[PDB]
């Protein structure tokens, strides 16, 4: 599903409490972890209008670890009001507790159709904007050029405006260069996370000829 | 019951400040959003500022800004709107609201007006 | 004051339909799922009567609703009343510093 | 108990015209004189004008004689204050009241403001 | 506006008493037994404190009282309060083309 | 006492309605006329609880019976309604007034005629502090009867008299009256008058 998402948020606040998204502003996802399990009820307050428990998924993980889960009804999804969550254990212990605006919790899906071609002596960038996004004029981008043997991210570049297209300049001959962008919301109203990190596009420089 | 009252208004002298308050009482005012919004007499209507629910981040209209200053006190339930550098332009009834789900504007004051000069 | 794009007037006699459009760009009505609708009788403080495109806050009739297509939202009175004829103003998310477009205005009248 | 709601201000270009109105509730409204009362700003209180119970009689001051005229409606508990050709000196909060005993003004309203250029 | 004599300022501590002065000619204040005082407070209407020189409509506390000595009417708080900080007029009748002739005003300070 | 204030009232309207009138604004009394039985006044002052007044009788030469209202109703620019019933639960008279329109100051005093033309001086009613608002009215007669009527204005306590027939007894009187439109009422009795030979 979007397991791309989830990974990204959970190496930015780690597994030791309620990690909460949205993608489009019309939708949330909460998660956590648990060492391997246990049974847990997940519920939520739309302001002062009655509780409500939300349908809980399993599945387990690479680190062996148990990952629970719940998607939200659309209906309760709106933004700059507040939402209360709690996830209580089978035994009646308080596990998290956390309220939260969905306009402050905004994780964008990954950009897309990644391109990388030379200027003719640059390289020049394309990409695509998330898919069913229709925010683009207020999301601001972040291109990562990376390298082998140990280089790492050797540039990376602020994208503003909704702009698609990044000019690259000092880029060395005879090098495999990997490029990656990140997208975000641009406007101060919203808070969040960056995106997951776009599926990579690599492109190997000539020698100076 | 959910009530709003905007006071402070009256005629100001072009260049001159001005105070605007708004006490509050009828839900959690610390959880919500509080803007102001303006109309011109005969006009249509004009978002001014907000400001967030701990009053960590303010917001405004390009017109007004570095001239008008929006905060709250989550204590006495009080929304204030600081009117410096008044222009003519700024001649209108402003309302303070509550913002409710998408952005809405679910509650309204009675309005206080502030007049300048021309308009 | 930059604002969205409402007819001036419309009219309508009790029982019928009257559909209020709003055009905006594609950075405003097109972008996001904020838009809202208010109602203002005259000398009196607007009133919500559509959130979020469609939805609708308590207290408001069924009468009322709300659409949204391209960069352009629509508000639509089925049951046309003497209490409804006021001026009606449209809304949308545009950015951190404009919170809410509003639109022109539109003067509903309430024909015999 | 006693309820007043003037309405009907704002801006008026020299020489031009504007009608005030004055929503009267909480007492027997056609027994009572009304009076209009306005009070430039960052000035004092000036009376204007007032009328009879029956309307029948009608007084303003020298200043503003033969500009503005005064009028009530009892049938719909209803005081007017129209403004012709309106001065400079005219800008001011305009204040409905009832005339009580003594010639006082017992109940004001919220007042409304009328602006004139200067 | 032609208006009646009336001190521009006055101050005093809380649980002392201060006297404001209103002085007319023979035609008004001394001719007639028409002279009432007001309260006013910053950004709201006039409130009627005393009517017929002395006599206090209900609602307004004992510690205000009016009197009356030749062309000159006085009003008196006797135990001052914060809530009392304001301005006060005083009025008059002066004819038919002068049904209420207002003092210049007074601000009411206390200096706690 | 106020004798000459009811005569001159009663000249002016009838015995056939209630007769109201105020000297000094801080005072109303009430009477009328029969042709005995007796009479039961009442009066309401605003939302105030009715209030019965103590009625007195004297002859006249017919039956008159008055009431003067207590200070504390003598409120202005107030409706006042007022109730006459007999004792037989008849109703009889029924008004409506304000204090302030039902004016009959005393009569003027100090009246004196000399020769210059002939010239007019007088005082204003005693006890009357309203004498910068008060208008009069000056006649002059005959034995002919009235030949002329003058009307002096501005609180004015002079009058100079002109156009008079010489070797003639001239009879002079003043009244008085509210100058301002707000005040209604009638005017005074007339002044003890005064004569002169030309």
């Amino acid at each position: 599903p979007k397991f791309e998402s989830k990974a990204a948020l959970l190496a930015a606040r780690g597994p030791e409490e309620l990690l909460c998204f949205t993608e489009r502003l019309e939708d949330l996802v909460c998660f956590w972890e648990e060492a391997a399990p246990g049974q847990y009820s997940f519920s939520y307050q739309l302001e002062d209008e009655p509780w409500k428990l939300c349908r809980l998924h399993q599945a387990p993980t690479a680190r062996g670890a148990v990952r629970f889960w719940c998607s939200l009804p659309t209906a309760d999804t709106s933004s700059f009001v507040p939402l209360e969550l709690r996830v209580t254990a089978a035994s009646g212990a308080p596990r998290y507790h956390r309220v939260i605006h969905i306009n402050e919790v905004v994780l964008l899906d990954a950009p897309v159709g990644l391109v990388a071609r030379l200027a003719d002596g640059h390289v020049v960038l394309r990409w695509l904007p998330p898919p069913e996004t229709p925010m683009t004029s207020h999301i601001r981008y972040e291109v990562d050029v990376s390298a082998g043997q140990g280089a790492g991210s050797v540039q990376r570049v602020e994208i503003l405006e909704g702009r698609t297209e990044c000019v690259l300049s000092n880029l060395r001959g005879r090098t495999r260069y990997t490029f990656a962008v990140r997208a975000r919301m641009a406007e101060p109203s919203f808070g969040g996370f960056w995106s997951a990190w776009s599926e990579p596009v690599s492109l190997l420089t000539p020698s100076l000829d | 019951e959910v009530q709003l009252v905007e006071s402070g208004g009256g005629l100001v002298q072009p260049g001159g400040s001005l105070r605007l308050s708004c006490a509050v009482s009828g839900f959690t005012f610390s959880k919500y959003w509080m803007t102001w919004v303006r109309q011109a007499p005969g006009k249509g209507l004009e978002w001014v500022a907000n400001i967030k629910p701990d009053g960590s981040e303010k917001y405004y209209v390009e017109s007004v800004k570095g001239r008008f200053t929006i905060s709250r006190d989550n204590a006495k339930n009080s929304v204030y709107l600081q009117m410096n550098s008044v222009r003519a332009e700024d001649t209108a009834v402003y309302y303070c609201a509550r913002v409710s789900r998408g952005g809405s504007f679910s509650d309204w004051g009675q309005g206080t007006l502030v007049t300048v000069s021309s308009g | 004051q930059s604002a969205l794009t409402q007819p001036p007037s419309a009219s309508g006699s009790p029982g019928q339909s009257v559909t209020i459009s709003c055009t905006g760009t594609s950075s405003d009505v097109g972008a996001y799922n904020y838009v809202s609708w208010y109602q203002q009788h005259p000398g009196k403080a607007p009133k919500l009567m559509i959130y979020e495109v469609a939805r609708r806050p308590s207290g408001v009739p069924d009468r009322f609703s709300g659409s949204k297509s391209g960069n352009t939202a629509s508000l639509t009175v089925s049951g046309l009343q003497a209490e409804d004829e006021a001026d009606y103003y449209c809304s949308s998310y545009a950015g951190s510093n404009n919170f809410a477009v509003f639109g022109r205005g539109t003067k509903l009248t309430v024909l015999a």
